[PDB]
């Protein structure tokens, strides 16, 4: 409905700022987001045996959670370098490919981020341009169109 | 050792630490910054541009390592973060040991002097720095990084 | 359609969230957006910018004059409160156009019309109302003798 | 000579030293009242400004683009392009007027001065002394 | 609500004109400054000189002319006590208007200088002026004033 | 009692200033005055149906009372003024001579002037002070002794 | 009878009631209602201002000699709270009028009357007895020398 | 030259400026040890007063009795009959120290420059410049 | 007389003096001062000598006079931290009286003395000095002290 | 225990300068002092009769109480300078030589003080340090061993 | 010459403009800025100091080890024995560094002006010269 | 054993109770006692002070060492707020110390024990764990190159 371009791609790197946070409030957030993810798709978490996924309050969920955010703080931080973005989500899809990760998944992740996100920030928040740029992300950790 | 990295070291630490992304732009001070370090590593220890042979140091400026220098960041702003809640920070810090473990030539020679050059270098961007709860805090975060080495 | 002072404090909120980061990366994209949606709708007003090097957009001339846009802008909204000062440097701003021939009211109109679709753009809870209240009270001014 | 860390510490120290709205104009006046106290025959070329009167709306609105001005080149300091460009550019508008290098100088004392009691004992004076060093010099 | 005069402009307009009044010699003030006024009123437009024969504008200095003076100053701190109540205010310009309307020869054109005269006389006196919010506020009132003209 | 001389001229002078106020207060001053004085006589209410005298909430009758006050600020301004006093009064005089109103009236409104005063600042006023010079006013006004 | 803590701080407030305006109009007044009053009292003490033309009471000189003691006084009471300063400065008021042949303690016993009668005639709530204790404090040094 | 409004301002901005009991002997203090600072001549006509230690009471009793005679003169801006009075009396009191004109001029400099951090970017210098400059010259 | 150290007036004294004591080694202030302050008075008036001959005022850096300089700022303490309970002070400066009415040669014009050389003293050592508070409230003290001689 | 050497004298002076305070809370401290005494021993209230120790809220015991902790203070004062002390402790000594006043006694006002000054600083202060050095002051009062 | 009452009012009045912490810091800077921007030739002896620098850690080191000093010989103005020694030591640092006597009086004069601006109108200047200078010349 | 931010805190509170009066006295007797404590553990130590005077323990030259070393201590203590200027000054503190021969790592041990033993009894509710932790960092960096 839209394309992450320049404009959208600015507007989500400063509502992911202010999303973010940090300490308590970033664990929280990183905890917040894959209970949205294991709300919608119950059948992901099968994946995060190794890291404490049948418990999000265990610390080495929390570390692989927030890990992930850390992944998804570079892409977004690097929207608008694309030679630098590629070679982020290059690493990443290296490190996704192998496992079996359904688009279904991808797609549950996209709408707890979206949906834990538009809690943080209220009203101001723009749903269409974080979808584009979440999902310009994704096409790179999946290698898939 | 409650006293090493205290409660009030890593809350005067995350506070320091925080003032470097007041503004949107991080990704550019997280490269510029990152890479400094690593550059100034391998300045060192002429065997770490080896090392980083795979993430293209060669060209420090090139995508590449810029991704890299925002890995690394990121990795201690993770370690950073965490250091309000110890067992989280160490599952954190315990798999950050195992990717530098998996990595032959990667020392703790290597992890003591990357201290001394982040410990220079902070202030050198930070106009408010504790010298000792950086330190204290630095080292155990380093350490627990480079046990597996 | 006066900018009342509601709406220069309303200006004022919106623009720390515009106006970010002491590296231009940001204020460099805005400002093109503004001028690329000019363009688009007056494209011959493309041909002004010949000696700051449109025909090289990411030349860093281009790029520099971008910048003296977004913080001449800056400096407007920024002089919001101290409006006698506000007032003397409009016409400073307006003797500095008023010495490109080509710069024409209608231009300026546009650049009012760019601003107000790309600002929405770049940040949520954007008051356009208050902003283009305003930006037209400044841009009345600077116009004043241009067309 | 101005590294990465340095052209960082000057972009932060900048942001909270400028200030935003009427904060700007006071940090301006005090700069040059500072300048032109010290060095009087800095009014000549600003005739045009009420260089005469620094309190007037005139020499307010010059005040405010000159700082302005520097803010742009700050936020330019690891752009080496743009920073080449702009110092050009802010050549070009001194290159006529009869100003002895030294104003520059002398600029660059008091805004290091007027910097040092806005941020205290934090004041980085040697990476703005590098810093700005090469923004005067590139004016001059 | 609404933009022009607003409420915060209203409030702004009588706290900066308050401060005039912070000393007992009001009657001073109020006749150096309205007679300052109608004064570069007369000398841009002579006919004015004409219109003020009634009052003796020819003695500016006398007590006639004075007297006149504090009343349109009263006229003017009249319109602008009453900014915080809108319906209170136009019965009070209306009355305003009325009583130049039956004064031949005063024109709108008169209003429009002395709004000029005004926003310049202004800033002279007062030490904190914010120029929007009077140039609207004084619009206003000059336009109400002036309407049956 | 006592006659308005230049030290109670400068008393009313002061203690009007404290009194008048400004914005809200002021107008509820001027209503406090036209009250007292409709309270006192009645009669006197119909002189006022032009302007709404009816009701003293009325935008019209407010303007009005504040046009009434206005006077009086610039009379009690120039007690020490008397040639501009003088103008003053008989601008007032011109305004008020056609119009039938009783010295019985002039009475009601300085006495209520007074009581509004009086309890505006308490205990910090001078009663014979303001008596003397409502009434030098007021004679200028009426033109009678 | 001594000039207490409290008294000064309410001569204070008193003090902000009558030097109000930045204008010489009502300190000429209140100032030229003490001296018709010391005059009226004291009739000798009047041949003491012919330098200052008593003469032609509307004069100019006669007036700025009467501002002179209202911002004398204004002096006196702005000191209240600095009394080492205080107690230096009233030693250079007692030798400007010893240097006055003429000026008599007596004389400015009848000041101090003049102003405990006329200032309450131009404010109320005027305490009289905390003015008169302060008054007669400051006059004691001013006069200590002058019979 | 003085007009009606700039007399107004000045009158206005000096009551507060000024301000009242100890607020007058800091501004007192600070003013002359700009001035002594300066010009440490202007000591020595200040014998009499301690001029040596400006933080002793006797000359702070002379820098108060000093503000108090500026005061007197801003309040006469609007007054000439008074006004040529008050400045041939304080002349009178001035004439027979060796004082330099400049003196003056000096002190008009750092006056103005005191009252620009008190009253901050609103200080009207233009009519301060004006109004005083015509009470220093019937003094000098 | 409620206006001769009054409530206020004495509130002001207790605190500037207390500021003397900020700090530990006040025994080192008391003596230095009241050594001062004796030896001031026995140069102004020689026969004083003799009064301190007990006290070894000839030695006034001395052990006995020490103590002696201790005890005399004591009482001038304790008259000063009773201030605010009159019927106490009263107690205290009978007592104190008493002490002086007992030594032979000790009169008033001493006790005049010693005020005026204590008014000069004290704001050379206090930068917080209202001198007419003090005066007020150290004439009532020595008054009474002085009363029975 | 402890003996009134220089760094209990040291700590002695400090807390004492803590304790001991100014106006109303040296009243307090005072008459808590005598109260204390006694409780513990009230036949030494007979030697106060002069003074009015059958009340000790009386103005004249107040005097009296502030007088003792006045020369209290000069000897704590002086525990690092002994030929001070010495000349203020003759000094007390001929002021209690004739009064009948027993080893009991000091001995009681002794434990008061250290009540409380220990009430007075709660944790902070020593007891065996006060003990020892208000020993080595009452001997020297005493006259005896 | 320093009698008793006004060695006894530098310590307090010490006690108050010195400060703690940070306060110290920011105090030794002021001062050190004001002197060497009065006298840029005082930054030669504090070449091993980073005198070019005086917001670096090792100047700020150095200002705060001079605080130290300066407070010894405060706390000694009583005690001869001792601020003889102590001057005679200091004496030493100084004494093979071609610092010209003159120096110290305007370290002085400046120590003065900051002191003034943190204690205001309080400030008894009689008594810190009188003291203080006394320090100085055994330094000098 | 580290020296944390709450140690340097706590013995900010307890400094201000050693180091009281801008007199010498207290501050004398302290570091008198501290080295007396010195001398009877390490008597080899006493020779390493003859140039100050240790003869002549009351001579002023030694007391005014006594009080250099106070207001050393004093100094550092009034650092540990400013890390970087206190990482400075310890260098300059351990080049004054690596020029007196005999002075050693020991020595400063020894001196650490002393405070320990000596503090506890000149104040009460003495954190001593967390003066030793910042104490032992402080000398660790002096005492660095000595022994
Ligand atoms: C937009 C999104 C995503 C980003 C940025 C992302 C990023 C990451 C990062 C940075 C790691 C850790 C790499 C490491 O240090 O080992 C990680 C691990 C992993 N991710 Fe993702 N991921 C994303 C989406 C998903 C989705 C949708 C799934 C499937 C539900 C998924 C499954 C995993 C698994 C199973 C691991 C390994 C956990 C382990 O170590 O045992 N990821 N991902
Ligand atoms: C404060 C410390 C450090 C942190 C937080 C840190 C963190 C990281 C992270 C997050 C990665 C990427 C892991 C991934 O594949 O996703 C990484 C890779 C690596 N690190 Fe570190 N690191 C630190 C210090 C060092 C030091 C001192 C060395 C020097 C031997 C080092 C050598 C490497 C190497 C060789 C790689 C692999 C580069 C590649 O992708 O080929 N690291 N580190
Ligand atoms: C809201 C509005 C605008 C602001 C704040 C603004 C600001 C500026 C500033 C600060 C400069 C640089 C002046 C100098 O230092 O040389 C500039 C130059 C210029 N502007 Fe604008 N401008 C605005 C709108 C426009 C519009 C609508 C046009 C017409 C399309 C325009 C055309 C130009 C041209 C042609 C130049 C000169 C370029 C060159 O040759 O260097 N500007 N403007
Ligand atoms: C902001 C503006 C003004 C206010 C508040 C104002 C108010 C007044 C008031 C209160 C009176 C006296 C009414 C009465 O009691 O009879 C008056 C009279 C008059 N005004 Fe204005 N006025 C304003 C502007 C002007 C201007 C611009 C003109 C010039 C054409 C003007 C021309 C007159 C004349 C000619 C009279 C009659 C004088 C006479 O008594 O003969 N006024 N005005
Ligand atoms: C001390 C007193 C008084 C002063 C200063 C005073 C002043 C005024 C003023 C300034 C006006 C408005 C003139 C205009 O702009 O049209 C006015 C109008 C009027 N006054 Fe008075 N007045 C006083 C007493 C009275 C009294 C006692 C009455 C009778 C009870 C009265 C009856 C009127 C009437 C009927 C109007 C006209 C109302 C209308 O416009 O319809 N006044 N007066
Ligand atoms: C503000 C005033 C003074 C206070 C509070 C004061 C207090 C005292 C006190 C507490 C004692 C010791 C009493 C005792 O315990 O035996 C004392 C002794 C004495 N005082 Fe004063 N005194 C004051 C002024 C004077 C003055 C002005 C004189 C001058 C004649 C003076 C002469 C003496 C003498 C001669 C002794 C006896 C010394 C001895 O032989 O021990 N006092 N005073
Ligand atoms: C350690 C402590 C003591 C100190 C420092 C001390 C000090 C004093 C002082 C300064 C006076 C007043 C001398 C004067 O100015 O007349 C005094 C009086 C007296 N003391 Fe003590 N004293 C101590 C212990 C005691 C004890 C234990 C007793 C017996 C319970 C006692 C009984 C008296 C009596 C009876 C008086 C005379 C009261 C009067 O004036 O009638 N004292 N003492």
């Amino acid at each position: 409905k839209k394309q992450c371009g320049v404009l959208e791609g600015l507007k989500v790197k400063s509502e992911w700022g202010r999303a973010y946070g940090s300490g308590h409030d970033r664990e929280a957030f990183s905890q917040a987001i894959w209970r949205a993810t294991f709300a919608q798709v119950p059948e992901s978490r099968s994946l995060f045996k190794r890291v404490h996924g049948d418990d999000t309050s265990h610390p080495a969920f929390i570390a692989h959670a927030d890990r992930v955010l850390g992944g998804l703080d570079i892409a977004i931080s690097t929207l608008d370098q694309p030679a630098t973005l590629k070679e982020e989500l290059d690493h990443l899809q290296v490190q996704h490919e192998g496992r079996k990760i359904p688009d279904n998944y991808f797609d549950a992740f996209k709408t707890a981020i979206l949906h834990v996100v538009a809690a943080q920030l209220g009203r101001c928040y723009d749903r269409e341009a974080w979808d584009a740029c979440i999902d310009h992300i994704e096409d790179g950790i999946k290698g898939h169109h | 050792h409650e006293h090493c990295c205290s409660e009030e070291d890593h809350r005067i630490v995350q506070k320091q630490w925080d003032i470097l992304w007041r503004d949107t732009e991080s990704s550019k001070i997280k490269i510029g910054f990152g890479r400094l370090l690593l550059t100034k590593l391998a300045k060192d220890i002429p065997e770490v541009n080896d090392l980083f042979k795979r993430v293209d140091i060669e060209h420090a400026e090139g995508p590449k390592f810029s991704a890299h220098a925002l890995r690394i960041l990121n990795g201690l702003d993770l370690a950073i973060n965490l250091l309000d809640d110890p067992p989280a920070l160490d599952a954190a810090l315990d798999h950050l040991a195992h990717q530098h473990e998996v990595r032959e030539g990667v020392q703790k020679a290597h992890f003591k002097k990357f201290g001394e050059i982040l410990a220079t270098g902070l202030p050198q961007v930070l106009d408010d720095y504790d010298a000792l709860a950086w330190k204290s805090c630095l080292k155990g975060i380093l350490t627990k990084i480079s046990s597996r080495l | 359609d006066c900018c009342s002072y509601e709406d220069r404090r309303e200006i004022r909120h919106i623009w720390d969230d515009v106006w970010s980061s002491s590296f231009t990366d940001r204020r460099v994209a805005i400002v093109r957006a503004v001028f690329d949606d000019l363009f688009k709708h007056y494209p011959t007003s493309k041909a002004l910018f010949e000696r700051v090097k449109i025909d090289e957009p990411e030349s860093g001339e281009f790029k520099s004059h971008l910048v003296r846009v977004a913080n001449g802008l800056k400096l407007l909204i920024n002089l919001l409160d101290d409006t006698l000062v506000l007032q003397s440097h409009l016409g400073h701003l307006a003797d500095q156009h008023i010495q490109r021939k080509g710069v024409t009211k209608e231009y300026f109109r546009g650049i009012g019309e760019a601003f107000a679709r790309v600002l929405p753009q770049v940040l949520s809870c954007f008051n356009v109302d208050a902003w283009n209240r305003c930006f037209h009270r400044l841009v009345a001014r600077i116009a004043k003798d241009l067309p | 000579e101005c590294l990465v860390t340095e052209s960082l510490k000057v972009k932060l120290q900048w942001a909270s030293a400028f200030g935003h709205a009427h904060e700007r104009v006071a940090f301006g006046l005090e700069l040059w009242r500072d300048i032109i106290d010290d060095h009087p025959e800095i009014k000549a070329p600003f005739s045009r400004v009420r260089g005469d009167n620094i309190y007037s709306p005139e020499f307010g609105a010059h005040s405010q683009r000159v700082l302005s001005g520097l803010d742009i080149t700050i936020s330019m300091l690891d752009t080496p392009d743009m920073l080449a460009a702009q110092l050009a550019h802010l050549k070009v508008q001194h290159v006529e007027r009869n100003l002895k290098p030294e104003f520059f100088d002398i600029f660059l004392k008091h805004l290091l001065h007027v910097l040092g009691d806005r941020l205290g004992t934090h004041f980085d004076f040697g990476a703005w002394h590098d810093c700005v060093d090469q923004i005067i010099d590139g004016i001059k």
